[PDB]
């Protein structure tokens, strides 16, 4: 039995046409004390896969420790490391939910929201969800906290089903992106304008963008707004 | 206080015929009023004929049918590659639900497949293990708004025959392949109609002697 | 823990450690077990190189089990104890789950058991005792006779005999006892048993005990003079 | 001394191929297999005609479509069949099915080579397990106690092993009916036997689909006996 | 759960309904609530549904092991022994099982056990068990006597029963009849209670409370 | 002589005899045969019976849908060393969502035996084992000896008379090597490769047992009057 | 491994024999003489010391007899550091009995425990038995006054008149030759201080080489005293019998 | 269970106990006999929590017997009253206690005198002249504190405990369908069926 001290909020992520796109802010809140600014929230394995953490900042150090020390006992006896035998979304998820699983039936919990994004060795995009619970589940677009109730339904405008993905550039889907993380600035209370962003392309490969703003904000219309109501 | 349990939402419904037997489950995943997924399978194929959903909390869910699933595979490696029949995988998962009595997987299981007379079959179990063979059997969130239509048009309860002064009933007989699709559509639109967490779409996955084939319908996205 | 393979196989396929616990049994002093048509007789010589005795408090050669069935043994007298005392808890422990007392068979089949782990087990030895349990099943007037020993195996028999000379009481009962008709009585049980053992024990004084055991739980121990009668009408049929 | 798993350098363990020798010492034990059924015979063996024969006990059921018969260290073998039964009943508990016999035999062999330095040696004893499944039918499986078994249509093991062996390799084949199997063991526990052979130094079972796993009566071996004695003189 | 089984002159009758509830849902109206554990012995069901299937169940695999071990078939007393003491050890953690193990030896004769999941272990000639057990003695008590007959005794079991799936809205669906005599157990059919109370109340008279 | 009491004792020349005497058993059982080309890998196994009367003991065992070894020498020992395989390839689909590598299954084999011949008490394996499988890097083959040396090869072959298969597999390497897309035609090579080995006896219908794997083949065994078709 | 250096503690010989338990004997054999003799008014403990020195404590020395209740007393024959361990066993026995049972322990059940104990070490464990035989006199409700022995095969007997350690032989035919069912205590004594005076291998039997003591019901109606004799009473009832 | 009551007099020990076993609103049983003999001149009579009392009762049963046969010798009443309070007092410290109130009526057949102990679930004992269980002391002590004398035969301690019943089946609110009685003396344990 936990509870979260340190905490990082959404994390949100989709799918186009050749690959996947994930971000989440780079904060560590301390309740409603914005405590730290620093914070990367996007953690790469390998050169094909991004794990995106929400939630408990220690269990997210946690799982990074893990990850890394994954990538370490997987070159070990491995000549095909870099090549064939290299670690799959697919494996470094199934991992992290087994873990995840596992302690929430201990009655002790790593406290986070998980979002594995990447390609696979064929090309296939793969895009899937993990939590405290040990609930998994996926989809065209993924979010974790405040994104799940305010990225998800912008992001499904742009792809609402399997068939739209062949249709989504990286263009488009980024866009969408960058936009979602604007309006989680402007309403949720533990985000921060600085944000991480990462794209997963089957050709072009791991694109890690660090050090993003929000903006173009709407803010003049304030000037006009008095009171709250007869003043 | 942490928590350990989740209502992952979404419903199931399985139906026998004489040489067939379907199992069906809609794509929809949920928690509390938010949707996490429009198509996130819960009925699997298991192997020697036999499908299987595990709905209600999909962590506990999704844990049973990998268990199971792996039970099938042992079975194959300890008895010579024998087929498991449905009659004992259901015993089967009787003991895995009841393993963890004290620490329930918090699901209503279905399975479906052929009996060793290859006629159609459906197994039915509580959270704890408890099971019963039936014609007939909804699970999950819209099992309540489901069950009694399935009573009525497939078991053909409180029908009777015209002009016989409610002395002779409506007679048993088994249905269709074409009238069983036809009842598990029209289960699941009108539960979609009533039920928040059941929608997006409907997958069925029909049991014969060759095989398992399945059918995907959509369901309403609100 | 001590885990040492002690009961092994040998080349020529015997356990010595096995086969040496019957040398034990066959230093022990003779036991002998006779039934008759409704009870059962055993049978124990007292060696009489032990003078100044105090024959109150020293420990009986037969032991109850339960109020129904007896045990008798040759052999090492402290493993007999060990035997005894793990049947005894057995006995209440069958009444207590199964609400009925055990069989001869069944109690016979548990203390074989025992004796049979100690021949495969890592650390001990076998028991160097073979025993010879009598009783009545509960309900039921069929004398029962059992044998056990360190191996492990346990049989049924009409009657048998164990120890030291004992194959000279076996030759003796092999053509006194007759199948088709068992003695009859109590008397001529106890002195068909009696004759068995004048063959081999040396005085009829105070060398010989007796325990008769007799359908639901009637089981009582023979004094001295009891005993001395048996001798002293044996000995003048003989001078013949 | 030396180590109870050690290896022979021929390539055998010592303990195993000396727990054969008491198994040849044993009472012999006959097995045939037949399209109509399975049956098991023993030889008796009492060391004293004051002894109760009814009492030897070295035919045994495992399940209803089960059966077992033993020879070597008989007091071993008890271990072996309580392990059978439970394992038996437990599949049936967990699969609400009968056991096939093969796996059957297969858990009964898995305790062989758990000994060292577990228990402190091998078994003494070897088993003829006999029984029925809907996938294989009737079987016949000589389970040792090197962990081994071999499916047979026929068998002998204990002391006239080699010489029962030959004569069960000249009499069976694969048309053999239940009774002509019967007196087939009949005929070769009585080649091989001391003692002249009759109801109360020898036992017969066996193991149909329809009556499961049967000990024969006194009575009705005693018959078998002598229709088996009438049938070798009429030529 | 109604259930309930009495002793008399032609053995025993053992009678039970058939439906599984959770909470106000109507989870089943078709379940076994009688497991037959051998020709000679029958175990009833009441209180939680796992509980009584898998332990009865399991209780049918230890009688089996003893007649294996024993070459005799176990006594009731034993076999309701083995079921209490079980769930003895289990006190506490919250068990529901409400049961009656019922069959004929030769040494005992015609017996009943009831055991539940406090420990509680009674041997008698009358039990009723389950939310439904106050209805079932209303009928059973009022109509019985030692001396009924073999086509009697089976009527007041299924009357009971029919009782009390009338009166308990936690009982119903069907009435499942037995008779264990010195020969084994014999079923006696399963019957609906949507046609068995209009057929009783027609033919008996009884039920006036009722719109006709 | 005096220094192969147990497992735990060097000899003066720095042998170990139990190791060596366990080596030995594996020279009396009954000759097994691997080979592969690119898409297959295809086990024979020359099976063994106590007489006419008995059955002939089964040599090769499955372990995976993609993997499975044949056997020579101590079959309980194979029924371990097996049963820890299926473990650990199960392991690895349950975890990691990952089909074992078959270099990784004889690493594990490899750790497995050697801990039997460095301690008091155990004693070493008395079986050798021929594992093929068809992974994510193509088709392989493993010879397993129970000293722990594990080695992967073009093709082999193990138990008694086992060097007359193995010189023609020597001879046969460019040929077979490149039977690719053909399953039939790799088995008679590998059937025609056991021939060699054979004294007295030939192959019959309930003697020969072949086990085959590759690129649109799972794992199958076959027996009986399946293996008519190559005599 | 360790295999090599086994002794094998608990095995039998091709004859059926106990090997340890055979040499534990054998060392006993050795040991200071010890008799008990069993009278109908009560219990007599005599033991001789092993050679003693002139410079020995001697009034402030327990070597042969030991106290384990108010009711029992033992005698003790072979090596006092094994005795010493089954000798804080049995007190804590006797105690544990009488706080289950609020009674005093009988004597047969204290001596079949203690017994028990030495047999656990003949059949498992791989330990050298204890080299230690007892001589128990105690008194209970049951049975009255009584004479045990027990060995290191942990077998047990019950006696009028025995001896333990050297010269058993000579000692037990000097006491099957004079003792009697109807004898007192006081003869009782008389009695074991001749048996000692004419099978020890000293020259002169003197106070200072021996252990006495007596389980008498002598003292104030129907209880029971144990009296360990004291030195200069020792030298009092050597004079008193004329044996100095 | 419920009703368990002991009376000492000059050469017995009678014990009364009740028949009635409830559960919820249904008496399942009107003829349970709530003792055990644990020796031929011990009798052990019980209340308390279902389960545990049987259970309870059965496990010194056993262990008595067991002696018994162990020493051929039947313990003392004032032995086993100790055996069986050290047994609670053992157990009121466990995970999960026997609730079982105990009686225990005995017949020394060495001092010649009757013994009746009166023993809790926490393992408090105590010797008296007449005892009582649960509810029922609050009746029949004061009754007893006025009616009983040391003195008094098998036959005057009958009427004794009638008086005792009448009052407990007046002021009681519970059926408890009457009692069993048992006697233990010189000669051992006997029922008295017609009460
Ligand atoms: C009548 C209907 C009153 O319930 C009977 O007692 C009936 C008996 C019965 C026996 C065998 C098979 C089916 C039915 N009992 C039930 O239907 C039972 C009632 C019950 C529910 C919960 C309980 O808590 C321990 C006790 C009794 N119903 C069930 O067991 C239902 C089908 N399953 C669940 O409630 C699942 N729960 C069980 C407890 O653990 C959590 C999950
Ligand atoms: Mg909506």
């Amino acid at each position: 039995t936990q509870q979260p001290i340190v905490t990082g909020t959404s994390v949100i992520s989709m799918k186009y046409d050749n690959g996947v796109i994930i971000a989440a802010d780079n904060l560590g809140s301390y309740g409603s004390l914005l405590r730290f600014n620093g914070v990367e929230r996007l953690i790469p394995v390998g050169d094909n896969t991004v794990v995106g953490i929400s939630g408990d900042i220690s269990d997210m150090q946690h799982i990074e420790r893990l990850l890394k020390d994954l990538v370490t006992e997987n070159a070990y006896d491995n000549p095909l490391a870099d090549a064939e035998e290299a670690l799959e979304p697919s494996y470094i998820f199934e991992y992290l939910a087994t873990v995840m699983y596992q302690r929430r039936s201990k009655m002790n919990p790593l406290w986070n929201a998980i979002i594995v994004a990447g390609v696979q060795s064929n090309g296939d995009q793969f895009l899937r969800y993990v939590n405290l619970l040990g609930v998994t589940y996926s989809s065209p677009t993924l979010a974790t906290g405040f994104g799940a109730h305010m990225a998800n339904p912008l992001l499904r405008k742009v792809v609402d089903r399997e068939s739209d993905i062949p249709k989504t550039t990286v263009q488009v889907a980024e866009e969408a992106i960058v936009n979602a993380m604007r309006v989680l600035y402007y309403r949720d209370a533990r985000s921060s304008r600085n944000f991480s962003l990462a794209i997963i392309d089957k050709n072009t490969g791991l694109t890690f963008k660090k050090n993003l703003q929000v903006e173009n904000m709407k803010w003049d219309f304030a000037k006009d707004i008095k009171g709250y109501g007869t003043q | 206080q942490f928590n350990p349990y989740g209502d992952n939402g979404g419903t199931i419904l399985g139906i026998a015929g004489e040489d067939f037997a379907v199992l069906a489950g809609d794509t929809r995943n949920i928690t509390d009023y938010s949707i996490n997924s429009r198509y996130e399978p819960k009925v699997f194929d298991c192997g020697d004929n036999i499908v299987m959903s595990a709905n209600g909390f999909a962590a506990d869910g999704d844990a049973l049918v990998k268990r199971f699933k792996n039970s099938v595979k042992w079975y194959h490696f300890d008895h010579n590659d024998k087929k498991l029949s449905i009659n004992s995988a259901a015993r089967n998962i009787q003991h895995l639900l009841y393993g963890k009595r004290f620490f329930p997987y918090y699901v209503h299981t279905i399975i479906a497949g052929l009996d060793e007379d290859g006629k159609g079959a459906v197994y039915s179990f509580d959270p704890v293990g408890s099971y019963e063979r039936e014609q007939c059997r909804a699970g999950g969130a819209a099992a309540s708004l489901i069950m009694p239509f399935l009573d009525n048009q497939v078991n053909f309860k409180n029908q009777y025959e015209p002009g016989t002064n409610g002395k002779v009933k409506k007679p048993l007989k088994y249905l269709s392949v074409e009238e069983v699709i036809k009842l598990v559509r029209d289960s699941f639109t009108s539960a979609t109609e009533r039920h928040i967490q059941v929608g997006d779409g409907l997958e069925i996955l029909i049991v014969t002697k060759d095989g398992v084939r399945k059918e995907f319908y959509e369901l309403k996205r609100d | 823990g001590y885990d040492r393979a002690l009961s092994i196989f040998s080349p020529d396929g015997h356990i010595f450690q096995v086969e040496y616990a019957l040398e034990a049994v066959k230093r022990g002093t003779c036991a002998v077990g006779v039934k008759g048509k409704n009870c059962v007789v055993l049978g124990c010589e007292r060696r009489s190189t032990l003078k100044l005795q105090d024959t109150r408090i020293t420990p009986s050669k037969v032991s109850k089990i339960d109020s129904h069935v007896v045990l008798s043994f040759s052999g090492l007298n402290a493993d007999s104890r060990i035997l005894i005392e793990k049947a005894r808890v057995e006995a209440q422990s069958h009444r207590l789950t199964l609400e009925d007392p055990v069989t001869v068979e069944y109690l016979t089949r548990y203390v074989a058991g025992v004796q049979q782990r100690y021949t495969q087990s890592g650390g001990v030895r076998p028991f160097g005792v073979s025993t010879l349990i009598a009783g009545f099943d509960p309900r039921d007037d069929e004398p029962k006779l059992y044998q056990t020993e360190p191996s492990g195996i346990y049989s049924s028999w009409s009657a048998q005999t164990i120890g030291r000379n004992s194959k000279t009481v076996r030759e003796f009962l092999e053509k006194n006892y007759d199948r088709k008709e068992p003695p009859a009585t109590v008397e001529e049980c106890v002195k068909l048993t009696v004759r068995s053992l004048l063959e081999v024990v040396q005085t009829g004084a105070k060398n010989i005990e007796i325990t008769v055991v007799k359908p639901d739980s009637d089981i009582v121990a023979l004094s001295s003079e009891e005993i001395n009668q048996y001798v002293t009408q044996i000995e003048q049929e003989k001078q013949e | 001394d030396r180590g109870v798993s050690t290896f022979s350098p021929e390539g055998r363990l010592f303990q195993v191929e000396y727990s054969l020798e008491a198994i040849k010492l044993g009472s012999t034990a006959i097995g045939i297999a037949t399209k109509e059924g399975v049956v098991l015979g023993v030889e008796k063996r009492a060391t004293s005609p004051l002894l109760e024969s009814d009492s030897i006990e070295k035919i045994v059921e495992i399940d209803r479509h089960i059966g077992c018969a033993m020879s070597g260290l008989t007091a071993d073998a008890r271990s072996m069949i309580e392990h059978a039964r439970t394992a038996a009943v437990t599949h049936n508990l967990y699969y609400d099915e009968d056991i096939n016999v093969e796996s059957l035999t297969q858990s009964v062999c898995d305790l062989a080579l758990r000994f060292g330095e577990l228990m402190s040696r091998p078994f003494g004893v070897a088993l003829l397990i006999a029984g029925h499944d809907a996938d294989d039918g009737y079987q016949l499986f000589h389970a040792e106690p090197s962990g081994t078994f071999y499916r047979y249509n026929a068998k002998a093991i204990g002391s006239g092993s080699e010489g029962a062996q030959a004569e069960l390799l000249n009499e069976w084949h694969s048309s053999l009916t239940l009774k002509e199997a019967e007196l087939l063991v009949l005929k070769i526990l009585k080649q091989v036997m001391e003692e002249k052979l009759d109801e109360n130094n020898a036992q017969l079972s066996c193991i149909t689909k329809q009556d499961g796993f049967k000990i024969y009566d006194n009575e009705k071996t005693a018959e078998l006996i002598k229709e088996l004695k009438e049938k070798e003189a009429a030529e | 759960t109604t259930t309930l089984a009495f002793r008399f002159q032609g053995g025993i009758i053992v009678a039970v309904d058939s439906r599984a509830t959770a909470g106000n849902w109507v989870a089943s109206q078709t379940v076994k609530k009688v497991i037959e554990i051998n020709p000679f012995l029958l175990g009833t069901m009441a209180g939680g549904a796992a509980d009584c299937q898998f332990w009865e169940t399991w209780l049918g695999s230890q009688f089996r092991l003893h007649e294996l071990r024993e070459k005799e078939r176990i006594s009731v007393a034993a076999a309701s022994k083995i079921l209490s003491n079980l769930v003895y050890q289990y006190k506490g953690a919250g068990l529901s099982m409400g049961t009656m193990i019922c069959g004929y030896t030769r040494k005992e004769g015609p017996t009943i056990y009831y055991v539940d999941s406090d420990g509680t272990r009674l041997k008698g000639d009358i039990f009723c068990v389950g939310s439904g057990q106050t209805f079932a003695y209303g009928v059973l008590d009022s109509n019985y006597k030692w001396d009924l007959s073999v086509e009697d005794a089976l009527y007041l079991g299924k009357r009971s029963i029919l009782a009390a799936a009338h009166r308990d809205a936690y009982s119903g669906g069907s009435v499942n009849l037995y008779h264990v005599t010195e020969d084994g157990w014999i079923y006696h059919g399963n019957h609906d209670v949507g046609e068995l109370f209009w057929k009783v109340k027609e033919e008996e008279g009884s039920f006036n409370n009722v719109i006709g | 002589n005096n220094y192969d009491g147990d497992t735990v004792t060097f000899s003066p020349t720095g042998r170990l005899f139990q190791v060596e005497y366990a080596l030995e058993a594996i020279k009396q059982g009954s000759v097994t045969v691997g080979l592969r080309s690119n898409t297959h890998a295809v086990l024979v196994a020359l099976k063994r019976n106590a007489d006419e009367l008995s059955s002939y003991q089964k040599k090769i065992i499955k372990c995976d849908e993609h993997m499975g070894l044949s056997l020579a020498g101590l079959a309980p020992d194979a029924r371990v060393l097996s049963n820890y395989l299926r473990q650990q390839c199960n392991y690895s689909s349950l975890v990691f969502n990952r089909k074992l590598a078959v270099e990784r299954a004889g690493h594990l084999l490899c750790d497995k035996a050697q801990k039997n011949t460095q301690s008091y008490g155990g004693r070493p394996y008395g079986v050798g084992l021929l594992i093929i499988g068809y992974d994510k890097s193509g088709a392989h083959l493993l010879e397993f000896q129970p000293s722990g040396n594990v080695t992967e090869l073009y093709g082999t072959a193990i138990g008694a008379r086992s060097q007359g298969a193995k010189t023609y597999l020597e001879r046969t390497l460019d040929t077979f090597i490149k039977i690719d897309g053909n399953p039939d035609e790799l088995i008679k090579a590998g059937v025609e490769a056991i021939s060699q080995s054979l004294r007295d006896e030939s192959l019959t219908v309930d003697n020969l047992s072949i086990a085959i794997v590759g690129k649109d083949t799972p794992f199958t065994i076959y027996d009986g009057e399946a293996v008519a078709k190559y005599i | 491994g360790s295999r090599r250096y086994d002794s094998r503690t608990t095995i039998f010989s091709p004859e059926g024999r106990l090997y340890q338990v055979e040499y534990a004997l054998e060392s006993i054999s050795h040991a200071g003489t010890a008799i008990g003799i069993m009278a109908s008014d009560g219990i007599v403990l005599a033991a001789e010391r092993k050679v003693t020195s002139t410079l020995l404590e001697q009034d402030t020395s327990t070597e042969k007899l030991y106290k384990l209740n108010d009711k029992i007393a033992v005698a003790v024959a072979g090596l006092t550091a094994d005795a010493e361990i089954l000798i804080n066993t049995a007190r804590i026995h006797a105690q544990n009995y009488l706080k289950t049972y609020n009674e005093d322990i009988p004597v047969e059940i204290l001596v079949r425990r203690l017994s028990d104990i030495k047999q656990g070490y003949t059949q498992h464990g791989g330990l050298r038995p204890f080299g230690v035989s007892f001589i128990y006199a105690g008194y209970d409700d049951r049975y009255g006054y009584q004479l045990y022995t027990s060995n290191p095969s942990g077998n047990y007997t019950g006696w009028k008149a025995i001896s333990v350690g050297a010269n058993t032989s000579a000692a037990q035919t000097l006491l099957q030759m004079d003792y009697k069912d109807d004898m007192k205590v006081d003869d009782a004594i008389e009695l074991a201080l001749k048996t000692l005076s004419k099978t020890t291998d000293s020259s002169a039997l003197t106070y200072d080489r021996l252990e006495f003591a007596t389980i008498r019901k002598g003292a104030n109606d129907g209880e029971v005293y144990q009296k360990i004799f004291k030195p200069q009473e020792i030298k009092d009832i050597l004079v008193k019998t004329g044996i100095t | 269970m419920d009703i368990i009551l002991g009376i000492r007099v000059q050469d017995s020990v009678i014990l009364a106990s009740s028949k009635a076993v409830t559960r919820g609103i249904s008496v399942l049983k009107d003829s349970d006999d709530k003792t055990r003999q644990l020796s031929p001149h011990t009798l052990m009579s019980f209340a308390g929590e279902a389960g545990d009392t049987v259970q309870f009762a059965e496990y010194i049963q056993a262990n008595i017997q067991l002696y018994s046969i162990r020493e051929d010798y039947e313990l003392s009443p004032q032995a086993v009253s100790s055996f069986v309070r050290q047994e609670l007092a053992k157990s009121i410290r466990s995970r999960r206690p026997y609730q079982v109130n105990v009686l225990i009526g005995g017949y020394d057949k060495k001092k010649n005198k009757p013994e009746l102990y009166q023993i809790d679930y926490l393992g408090t004992k105590v010797e008296l002249p007449y005892g009582a269980h649960g509810y029922s002391g609050f009746y029949t002590f004061s009754l007893l504190d006025h009616h009983y004398r040391p003195d008094m035969t098998t036959e005057e301690g009958l009427d004794l405990l009638k008086l005792c019943v009448q009052e407990l089946e007046k002021r009681m609110p519970m059926d408890f369908k009457g009692v069993i009685v048992k006697i233990v003396d010189k000669d051992g344990i006997r029922q008295v069926d017609d009460f």
